[PDB]
Formats: structure tokens, sequence, C-alpha cells
């Protein structure tokens, strides 16, 4: 892949880059609980068909 | 001062252009802010900036309106007064962004014998509520 910037095909200015990429790291792209499954169970009498 | 400078009377030039007063009550620095340009540190579209600076950077004296008895008040919005203002109005509409401060000087004289007083305010987004 071309590993072009804008000052290599436009007139750029100076910019003071503030911006960071701290939010999509590997662990906090993935830093949330997210639900994988639901478990039914009851409290019912044991009978003999169920 | 004894050779005999005065806060009523001033002279400010821009551009090609200047604008003599000698009846003014001094003059106001919004927030105490003189305009500035884009400073890097605050900068954020990356593309070489246009600053056409004299050519745009001039009086422009809108239509004159009438003051009587019945007046309420007028209103104009900024940029928008502008916008078909010579070169600022091109380079308004030629471009996605655009920043700009502004010297806004209000003409009204009159005579020892009349009487009447006008506020002129500069609001920043000045939203004005609808007739609906």
């Amino acid at each position: 892949t071309n590993p072009l910037v804008p000052s290599d095909t436009v007139q750029t200015r100076h910019v003071v880059q503030h911006r960071s990429r701290s939010e999509s790291s590997i662990e906090s792209f993935f830093a949330r609980g997210a639900c994988v499954t639901i478990m039914t169970v009851d409290n019912s009498a044991s009978t003999t068909n169920k | 001062e004894a050779c005999g400078y005065s806060d009523r009377v001033l002279q400010l030039t821009l551009g090609n252009s200047t604008i003599t007063t000698q009846e003014a009550a001094n003059s106001v620095v919004a927030y105490g802010r003189w305009p500035e340009y884009l400073r890097d540190s605050e900068a954020n579209p990356v593309d070489q900036p246009t600053e056409p600076d004299v050519a745009a950077c001039r009086f422009y004296t809108l239509d004159t309106v009438s003051w009587t008895k019945e007046s309420r008040g007028w209103w104009w919005k900024l940029p928008d007064a502008l916008r078909d203002m010579g070169l600022f109005g091109q380079n308004m509409y030629y471009h996605y962004l655009g920043r700009s401060g502004y010297t806004v000087h209000v003409q009204c004289n009159a005579s020892k014998f009349h009487q009447g007083a006008l506020g002129v305010f500069a609001v920043p987004e000045m939203c004005l509520a609808g007739d609906s």
C-alpha cells in the first residue's frame, strides 16, 4: 500500500496534531462485556414425566 | 493628549479604505480579543489556507437604512451580510471552510437639537425566534 500523506500530493500547512489512536488499541477495541448465552433454569417439583 | 489626541476622534485604515470619526465614544474590542489567524496548534484542515489579506480585509458599506419614530430595530448576520462583498464574498463561496474576524462601524449623525439612543450589540451565535 502506497504510504502517502497529504503533503505528497497537495500543498499543506503546518498543523500540530493532537488526536490519538487510544480507543482503537486491541485492548480498547475489546474492552467490553458481550452476551454469549442465556441459560434457563426453573425451581419446579420433579415429577415422573418431568 | 496635549498634542490634541482624543477618545472621540479616530481613524481606522484597513486595505485601501479609511474611516474617520470626530464623535466616537472610544471603541470596543469584543472580549478583549483582537482578531488573529489560525495558530498551528489549533489548526484542523491540513491543506494550505488562502489568505486574501487586503483584497478582502477592507471596509464594505452595506445599504443605508432609515431611523424614524416608528422604527423597532434592525439585525444582520456575519458573514451573511458580506456574502456579496467583493473578493471576500468570492472567497467565501469558493471554499468549504472559512474563518474571519470583523471591524464593525455603525454610522448615525444628527444634530445638537435631535435626541435618541441606539443600542448596538454584537451577539455570538445570534439565534432568532421563528414566526410559527
